[PDB]
């Protein structure tokens, strides 16, 4: 309705997948670019700006 | 300036009048002020209009209230219009002090004070005392 | 021949008293409902 | 600018100035009676809207001033009496029933034998 | 009138001091004693106060604020009966709100401090009891309430 | 409406109508305010000054303080732009 | 009221709270000194 | 002592004091 | 007493005011004068802690 | 009404996430000084 | 020439200044504590906006006779 | 009857205010790191 | 004297405090100087508020902001609100303008005469702005610090002798909370729900058991990640999104700031459980449904049939319909229709007001509330008249509530202003063209006409 207090106002099934499938869509063609992400201590830099690459 | 003859008020219901020192002026003002201003200021009733403290509303009260006798009478017990009920218990009193903690610090020389000033406002700005936003 | 870090001192202090006795007086006196 | 309510004004305070004088003149009070020469001087001055109303009067004025400058207790009498009569000044008490005189400050009547207000 | 000097009074220690408008006074303008420079009443417990403290009226206005509260107690078993929870939330507040200023004002002796905490508690249990919908514990909790009242109205 | 006729009765003169006049109208007759005007304006009409007597409920002393000034009163018309404002008229 | 003891010091009380804008314009005041370097 | 200076910067500073000692002293006038 | 031990403390607290910053500021006067500060220092918390007790045995009870 | 619903929530969702992974892909170098 | 900042510092305009300032600014605390201004220009006291007779505001109501009509509401 | 409360506000202020300008100026006199 | 001029840093003497980026030792005392001020303030406030107070006044009557939280938490108050003993507050200022002392002598050593930057003799505390580890160790060590600030409020409600709690049963008083809730749902629905009307987000929070859970949540939560942020270093996404610089991180905190104190701010207009409205006064809402509930019992009192009169648009004069069928109070007061309060409750049914309470069972307690706050409302201005803007000089009050709205307000807006400066010099500094355009080498003239 109008005064209950949902989270987010989802009161059905469909609301929630919707909301699941823009965040997953968009997440997903950023990781196309993005995916290949490593923690190894020799991707890290000593500045301000993240120049090195991706 | 606030000569003795605008400084004379009616005491009993008999009609003898008494003369107001200028200090007595000064504490009822300050005093009224303090403690009543904030239903009563300019002398009318903000939680029932019908009932008013300008002195053709205090004449017509049952008890008589255009005195200073009575108005300290009132302080120390009131009643309702009609002087048939009491309504110690939604109104400031001495009787019901132990409700209001306001009242738990007044002598008779400030009940005295207070109806002064009551009575004396209606002498000094006339028609305004009670009168509402008209004015 | 003071130094010109003195003479404001002073200056600011009377105007500092200046300004403090007129707000004060809007609290008190004429003017003061 | 002059208007209705200027006349107004001035009729009220100044006719009831000159109207408290009739005990004075009565029996007489020469010095008292004179003391009213710039009450007498503003009603013809500022009560009249009209030339040859305004000319009578001012001759009426100086002819009662006249007799007052003379211990003349008849022809002073005689000449308040005929200006009372042309300029219509009598003494006026209010009611409140049928009264309204004023309702707020500035009037000339706020403090006045004139001034009745009804508050609701 | 023709000429005359206006009033003067610097800040209420030269000057008259007393002209229906001083202001930073803090008293020296009245013959009488106040609580404090910046308050404008006397001391409660002055001699020639009208109030006096724990007279007849403030004792039966307390004593009647009890029993009355004691037969309000009187009710809330049936409400639980009933499953009507607001009923039992709203009994406790509408008239027993003046049941603490009560109580603490008729307490002196520690075996009534300890009544009076015990009560307190017990009502406050109900109460949480009653807002979480479970009815034993509520129906436990008042009985233990009126029980509890009761005795502290016999030690009186 | 434009013109009323018994527009004199509503507390602007000497005399009340049981009918039509508002609570406040009661005010200047001492001793009658709290307790007997709550009780005339809020029942129903009035054929007579009379039939105020009959209120069901009535204690003595309303009964002798409405005696008292039983001169002052009148009944008129009902008026129902003017009757259904009779506690509280907007007016404070 | 203070506790009956310190009664005597409310002058001080009354004006302790300012002392942080005094803070501030002696800020300002050292500038000056140093002629504003 | 004539210049046009001195007679400015002085003609409106003089008023400019006797105003200030003016209301300085209103400020202490009661009802 | 107490009214006394605080207008002691009150007196040592501006003493201690004005006195330290200077000290601080001026080179070599802070490597020198670590002898007395340490003194007055404990009178500092000498005077809060008798005030203290004085305090808390006037009003227990 | 709740079709309405659907479609506001998707396109709202969409937009927020395009400004959302557009701010991660590292903004801070795309400047005239890189 | 002597810019401004030369003055603020030249001793004899300090002490000119020390003995000339002063009787200005007493000069018109006098003025204002003798009660000269409301003479001079005409304001009323603060216990002569009424008057025993008149209890009403007296505002001029004519042109050419302003001079009697503002005696009489003085105090006539 | 002397309203000794206004003249203890005063002095009070008026030493807290001296007191900063004093420490300025013994820092000024003695040649410290200003 | 070098670092200290505008010849050898920039920065001139109305921006000074920008010198002290590069310098560790230095700014270490500033912060320490400024903590000590806070600290000297709310000493000197609270006694300053304990040396005028006076006992025939309610608290809201009196111009104080700081003994309310001190009565809310628990101290030196009595059932219905009443103040009994200012002794603890006098305790605590004491505390407060005593350790101000300690902070400032630690602020003025560590600013004047202690090493000028602290990466040379003493490495522990010693950073670059730059090396991310030791930046999310601190972070880590002050969150560490918060949640256990936030676990010892929890003690002090449930062990260490209660707070204040307004919805008591049988008058506000003082009390143990003995069951708070862990239910995470709840609290993360507090969270998680809309602002708007009906919901109010975290402002709604209306029983302690709540506030309670939801402090032992925060700190559990505050505790658990300090030691995380400890123990690891940023990841891959989070390093390419920031800037790594001191500007950057006073930004990003200034940003946070502002949006708190908006929160706080509304907090104080809205709330009244956590703000207990005999301690603060009346809020805005509850003041117009005490003018309708004290003249609802007048007209009721006088004789009146309260259920069936008719308004001047037909609506009704008392008692109406909310759009959503629950009974409220009628007038212009329609639109606070979400109002509750521990001195209307008594009278709510499952479904809106009740009408056999309203006719015969209301208290006079209660009509002395409503009258009280009737008369109470936040309105005034800025000389302290109060009233309505019309009204005449005859009353002193201006309300806590409106102060502390207003001036956190203000503050909260000019942080943003903050986050947006500070934030755009940052990354202007950073890509390296704060100081202007190159005129060998200028971007836009090597770009496509358009
Ligand atoms: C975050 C999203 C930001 C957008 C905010 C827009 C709407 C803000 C708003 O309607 O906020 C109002 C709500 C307050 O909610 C109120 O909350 C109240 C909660 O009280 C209830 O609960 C209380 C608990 O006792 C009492 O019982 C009270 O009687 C009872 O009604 C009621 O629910 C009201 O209906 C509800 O309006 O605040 C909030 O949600 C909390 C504050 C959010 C941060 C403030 C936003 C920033 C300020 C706006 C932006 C400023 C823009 C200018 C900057 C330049
Ligand atoms: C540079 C311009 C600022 C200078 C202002 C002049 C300073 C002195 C005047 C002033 O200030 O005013 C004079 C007052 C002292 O005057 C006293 O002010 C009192 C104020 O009333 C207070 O006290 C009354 C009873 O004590 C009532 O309780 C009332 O509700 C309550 O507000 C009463 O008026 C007293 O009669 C009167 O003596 O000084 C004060 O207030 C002292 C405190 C001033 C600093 C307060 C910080 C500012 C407030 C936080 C910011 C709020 C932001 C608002 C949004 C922007
Ligand atoms: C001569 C011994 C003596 C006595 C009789 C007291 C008595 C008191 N002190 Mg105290 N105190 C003392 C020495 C003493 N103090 C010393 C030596 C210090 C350190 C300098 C303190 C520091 C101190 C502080 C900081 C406080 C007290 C407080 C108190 C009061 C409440 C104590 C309380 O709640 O218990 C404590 C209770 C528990 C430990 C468990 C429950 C009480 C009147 C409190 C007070 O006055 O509050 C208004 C307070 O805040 N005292
Ligand atoms: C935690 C808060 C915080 C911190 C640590 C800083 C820190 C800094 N800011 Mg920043 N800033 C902040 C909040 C903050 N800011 C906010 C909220 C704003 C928005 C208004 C700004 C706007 C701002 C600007 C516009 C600038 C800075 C600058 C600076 C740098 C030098 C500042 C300096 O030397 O001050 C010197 C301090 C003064 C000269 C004092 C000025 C006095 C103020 C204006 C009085 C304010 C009125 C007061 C409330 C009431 C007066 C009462 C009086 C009558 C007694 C420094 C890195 C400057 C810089 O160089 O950046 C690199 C710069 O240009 N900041
Ligand atoms: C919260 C306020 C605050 C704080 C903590 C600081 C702190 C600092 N500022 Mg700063 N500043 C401020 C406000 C503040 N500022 C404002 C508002 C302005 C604008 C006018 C400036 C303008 C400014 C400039 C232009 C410079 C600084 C510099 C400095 C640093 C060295 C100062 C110095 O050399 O002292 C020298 C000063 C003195 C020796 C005189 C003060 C003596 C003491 C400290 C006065 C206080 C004593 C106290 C009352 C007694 C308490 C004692 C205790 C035991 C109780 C220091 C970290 C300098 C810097 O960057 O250094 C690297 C610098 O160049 N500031
Ligand atoms: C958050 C606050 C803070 C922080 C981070 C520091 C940090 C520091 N202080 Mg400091 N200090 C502070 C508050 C603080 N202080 C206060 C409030 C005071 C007043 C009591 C002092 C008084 C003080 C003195 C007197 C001295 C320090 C010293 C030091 C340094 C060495 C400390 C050490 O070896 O401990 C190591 C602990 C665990 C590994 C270090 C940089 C010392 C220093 O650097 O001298 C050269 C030193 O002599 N401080
Ligand atoms: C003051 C609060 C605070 C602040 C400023 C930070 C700051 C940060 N956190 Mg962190 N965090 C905090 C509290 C905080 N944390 C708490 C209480 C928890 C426990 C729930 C976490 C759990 C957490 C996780 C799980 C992660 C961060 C991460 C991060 C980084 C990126 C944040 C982002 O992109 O959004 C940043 C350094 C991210 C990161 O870079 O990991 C190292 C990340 O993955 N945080
Ligand atoms: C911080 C910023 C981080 C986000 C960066 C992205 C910024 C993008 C700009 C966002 C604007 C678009 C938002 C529109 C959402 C909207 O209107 O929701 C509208 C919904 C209201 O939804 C209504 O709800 C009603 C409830 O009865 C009914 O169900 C209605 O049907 C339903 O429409 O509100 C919310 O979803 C608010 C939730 C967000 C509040 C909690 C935030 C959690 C984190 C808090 C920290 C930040 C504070
Ligand atoms: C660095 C710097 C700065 C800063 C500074 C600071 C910030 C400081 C601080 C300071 C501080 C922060 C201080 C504090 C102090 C305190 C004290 C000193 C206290 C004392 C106390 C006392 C003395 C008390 C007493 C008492 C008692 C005990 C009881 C009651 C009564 C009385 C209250 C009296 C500046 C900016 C200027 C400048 C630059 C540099
Ligand atoms: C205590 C309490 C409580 C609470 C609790 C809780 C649990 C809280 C929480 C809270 C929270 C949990 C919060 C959070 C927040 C978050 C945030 C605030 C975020 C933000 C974000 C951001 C800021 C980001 C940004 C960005 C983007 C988006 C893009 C890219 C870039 C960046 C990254 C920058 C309650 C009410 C119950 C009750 C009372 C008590
Ligand atoms: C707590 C206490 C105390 C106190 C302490 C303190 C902490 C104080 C200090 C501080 C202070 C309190 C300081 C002050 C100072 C300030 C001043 C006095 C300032 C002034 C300013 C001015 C006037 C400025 C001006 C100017 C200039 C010069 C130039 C530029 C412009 C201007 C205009 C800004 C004592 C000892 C009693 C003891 C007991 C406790």
């Amino acid at each position: 309705t109008e005064g209950t207090n949902e989270w987010f106002g989802v009161d059905d099934i469909r609301v929630l997948a919707v909301l699941f499938i823009g965040h997953y869509f968009i997440l997903s063609l950023w990781l196309g670019q993005y995916g290949n992400a490593t923690e190894d201590d020799d991707a890290d830099f000593f500045g301000e700006i993240d120049y090195t690459g991706s | 300036d606030l000569d003795e003859a605008t400084r004379t008020v009616v005491t009993d219901s008999s009609g003898n009048t008494t003369v107001l020192t200028p200090e007595q002026v000064k504490r009822g003002k300050r005093l009224f002020n303090a403690t009543c201003g904030a239903c009563h200021t300019g002398g009318i009733t903000k939680t029932n209009p019908n009932v008013g403290l300008d002195p053709e509303a205090l004449s017509l009260a049952t008890p008589r209230r255009d005195n200073i006798s009575a108005l300290v009478d009132y302080l120390k017990n009131p009643t309702t219009y009609d002087g048939l009920e009491s309504i110690a218990e939604i109104h400031p009193s001495i009787k019901s002090a132990d409700i209001y903690p306001r009242m738990r610090s007044l002598t008779d020389e400030d009940l005295y004070s207070i109806a002064g000033h009551i009575m004396l406002q209606p002498k000094i700005v006339a028609e305004k005392w009670g009168g509402g936003k008209i004015y | 021949r003071v130094p010109l870090w003195l003479v404001g001192l002073v200056g600011g202090f009377a105007v500092i008293t200046i300004v403090s006795l007129f707000i004060y007086g809007s609290y008190s006196g004429l003017g003061s409902s | 600018a002059k208007s209705a309510a200027t006349q107004s004004r001035a009729r009220g305070i100044y006719g009831q100035r000159i109207a408290a004088l009739e005990s004075a003149v009565n029996a007489g009070d020469f010095g008292a009676v004179a003391a009213e020469k710039n009450a007498f001087i503003l009603f013809n001055s500022g009560a009249i809207a009209d030339k040859s109303k305004k000319s009578e009067a001012v001759k009426q004025t100086n002819a009662i001033f006249a007799a007052i400058r003379a211990k003349d207790a008849g022809a002073l009498k005689s000449a308040y009496a005929t200006y009372k009569g042309a300029n219509d000044i009598k003494v006026i008490v209010a009611d409140k029933e049928s009264g309204q005189g004023y309702s707020n400050d500035y009037d000339f009547k706020a403090r006045t034998t004139l001034g009745t207000i009804y508050v609701r | 009138a023709a000429g005359e000097s206006p009033r003067f009074s610097v800040f209420g220690v030269i000057g008259d001091g007393t002209s229906y408008s001083e202001g930073a006074a803090y008293g020296s303008d009245q013959s009488a004693e106040t609580y404090s420079p910046y308050s404008v009443y006397g001391k409660v417990g002055s001699k020639d106060a009208l109030f006096e403290a724990g007279n007849a009226g403030e004792i039966a206005r307390k004593k009647g604020y009890i029993v009355e509260s004691q037969k309000r107690l009187k009710n809330l078993p049936g409400y639980v009966e009933k499953k009507q929870w607001f009923n039992v939330k709203d009994e406790l507040t509408r008239y027993m709100y003046e049941t603490r200023g009560a109580v603490r004002g008729l307490a002196q002796t520690p075996e009534q401090k300890k009544l009076a905490k015990a009560f307190f508690q017990a009502i406050e249990e109900a109460s949480l009891q009653a807002t979480l919908k479970n009815g034993d514990k509520c129906a436990a909790a008042s009985a233990d309430s009126i029980k509890l009242l009761d005795q502290f109205y016999a030690s009186l | 409406v434009v013109d009323y006729e018994n527009v004199a009765l509503l507390g602007g003169s000497q005399t009340v109508d049981l009918n039509n006049a508002n609570v406040r109208a009661y005010l200047r007759m001492p001793g009658m305010y709290p307790a007997a005007a709550g009780k005339i304006v809020t029942h129903g009409p009035y054929k007579s000054v009379a039939d105020v007597y009959n209120i069901p409920g009535l204690t003595n002393a309303e009964k002798e303080v409405i005696k008292k000034y039983e001169s002052r009163f009148t009944a008129k018309a009902v008026a129902p732009e003017y009757a259904i404002d009779r506690i509280n008229n907007g007016l404070y | 009221r203070l506790p009956e003891a310190y009664v005597v010091f409310s002058p001080l009380v009354d004006v302790f709270p300012v002392i942080p804008v005094f803070f501030l314009l002696l800020a300002f005041v050292w500038q000056a000194a140093v002629g504003f370097r | 002592i004539f210049t046009f200076r001195w007679l400015a910067v002085h003609g409106l500073a003089i008023p400019t004091v006797f105003f200030l000692g003016g209301i300085t002293a209103m400020q202490f006038i009661q009802r | 007493m107490i009214t006394a031990l605080t207008a002691l403390f009150v007196l040592v607290s501006l003493a201690l005011v004005v006195t330290v910053p200077v000290a601080l500021a001026t080179p070599g006067e802070w490597e020198t004068s670590k002898d007395q500060f340490n003194k007055i220092f404990q009178l500092w918390v000498g005077l809060v802690v008798a005030i203290a007790t004085a305090d808390g045995i006037s009003t227990a009870i | 009404m709740l079709t309405l619903k659907i479609l506001v929530y998707t396109t709202v969702i969409f937009f927020v996430s395009l400004f959302i992974f557009g701010f991660l892909s590292s903004d801070p170098s795309r400047n005239p000084n890189r | 020439e002597r810019p401004f900042s030369d003055i603020i510092t030249s001793v004899r305009y300090w002490i000119i200044h020390t003995i000339t300032i002063p009787s200005l600014f007493v000069s018109g605390w006098l003025f204002i504590s003798t009660g000269l201004a409301y003479d001079v220009f005409g304001t009323p006291r603060p216990n002569e906006y009424f008057t025993q007779d008149r209890q009403q505001v007296p505002l001029v109501n004519d042109r050419f006779s302003a001079k009697q009509e503002l005696e009489d509401l003085t105090k006539g | 009857m002397v309203n000794w409360q206004v003249i203890g506000q005063l002095v009070s202020t008026g030493a807290i205010m001296l007191l900063g300008p004093a420490i300025i100026i013994l820092l000024a006199l003695k040649k410290g790191n200003l | 004297i070098a670092g200290r001029d505008i010849e050898s840093t920039g920065f001139a003497w109305w921006s000074g405090n920008a010198r002290l980026i590069n310098v560790s030792g230095k700014l270490l005392g500033a912060h320490v100087a400024h903590a000590g001020l806070m600290v000297f303030w709310a000493g000197a406030m609270i006694l300053f508020e304990v040396s005028h107070f006076v006992p025939e006044k309610p608290l809201y009557e009196q111009g104080f902001i700081c003994m309310q939280h001190l009565a809310t938490l628990g101290y030196g108050i009595g059932p219905g609100g009443e103040i009994t003993s200012t002794v603890p507050y006098f305790a605590v200022g004491v505390i407060h303008l005593i350790s101000s002392a300690v902070l400032g002598f630690g602020g003025i050593y560590h600013s004047l005469l202690g090493p000028d930057t602290l990466e040379e003799s003493f490495p522990f505390f010693g950073y670059d702005w730059r090396d991310k580890n030791k930046m999310t160790t601190i972070l880590g060590i002050h969150l560490c610090l918060l949640g256990l600030g936030a676990l010892l409020l929890v003690a002090k409600a449930m062990y260490l002798g209660g707070v204040y709690d307004t919805w008591a049963p049988g008058g506000g008083d003082v009390r143990y909370i003995t069951t708070p809730t862990l239910n995470p749902i709840v609290i993360f629905g507090y969270v998680f729900r809309s602002p708007f009307g009906g919901d109010g987000w975290v402002v709604s929070v209306n029983n302690m058991e709540d506030l309670v859970g939801g402090h032992i949540w925060v700190g559990i939560l505050c505790i658990v990640g300090g030691v995380w942020h400890i123990f690891t270093k940023p990841f891959s996404w989070a390093r390419r999104a920031f800037v790594w610089s001191g500007e950057a991180y006073l930004s990003y905190s200034l940003a946070a700031i502002s949006l708190m104190g908006f929160t706080a701010s509304l907090y104080a207009w809205y709330n009244n459980t956590a703000y207990p409205s005999e301690l603060y006064g009346p809020t805005g809402p509850e003041a117009s449904q005490s003018q309708a509930f004290t003249f609802l019992v007048r007209d009721q009192r006088l004789g009146a049939n309260v259920s069936s009169a008719q308004g001047p648009t037909g609506l009704g004069k008392y008692l109406m319909r909310s759009p959503s069928g629950e009974i409220i109070f009628g007038g212009e007061t329609m639109r606070f229709w979400d109002l509750r309060a521990p001195w209307v409750e008594p009278l709510r049914g499952p479904n809106g007001l009740d009408i056999n309470k309203i006719k015969n069972d209301i208290q006079p307690w209660q009509e002395r509330r409503a009258a009280e706050y009737m008369t109470h409302a936040p309105l005034g201005s800025l000389n302290s008249v109060g009233g309505v803007a019309t009204e005449i000089n005859s009353v002193n009050y201006v309300s806590p509530r409106s102060w502390l709205c207003c001036s956190h307000f203000f503050l909260g807006f000019f942080f943003l202003i903050g986050h947006w400066w500070h934030s755009g010099r940052a990354r202007a500094a950073a890509a390296g063209f704060e100081k202007g355009i190159n005129r060998a080498n200028e971007p836009v003239l090597s770009m496509r006409p358009i």
